[PDB]
């Protein structure tokens, strides 16, 4: 809701998850009793279709596979030679 | 089913039209200011 409204997880300005969610809501409401299986099997449907759309968000906006090998190369030191020249110079003036 | 969900259904149309009026005044500044030529002149 902060940055941009077409970037939503469920599909709220941009998709039509909401009408299906509303039908699920009418079905859940029509019930005077309560149990565990009927409540939690449709806790999948408010999660699983929502848990895939943001996965299909951040692939295209960022090139996911780019920075998430880059950030490991800065910390686990994949570019090994590229920091030793830093280490050689930083030794002579951290004395 | 929710008083906030139907509130959220009016909400993004009210986000959509303000951005539609905001993208007209960006074009109206483009056609009358010619600002980049004045920016280079400063």
């Amino acid at each position: 809701e902060n940055q941009n409204v077409n970037m939503s997880r469920t599909g709220s300005i941009l998709k039509n998850q909401e009408d299906t969610f509303a039908a699920e809501l009418h079905r859940l409401k029509q019930q005077p009793l309560f149990s565990l299986v009927d409540f939690e099997s449709v806790l999948d449907r408010i999660r699983s279709t929502v848990a895939e759309h943001l996965w299909k968000l951040m692939v295209e906006e960022s090139d996911l596979l780019g920075q998430l090998k880059i950030i490991k190369d800065f910390y686990l030191l994949g570019r090994g030679e590229l920091f030793q020249a830093f280490i050689d110079v930083a030794q002579n003036m951290l004395k | 089913s929710l008083p906030v969900l139907m509130k959220y259904s009016v909400t993004a149309p009210m986000v959509s039209h303000v951005y539609l009026v905001n993208k007209a005044i960006v074009d109206y500044y483009f056609v009358e200011l010619k600002m980049e030529r004045h920016f280079e002149a400063m």
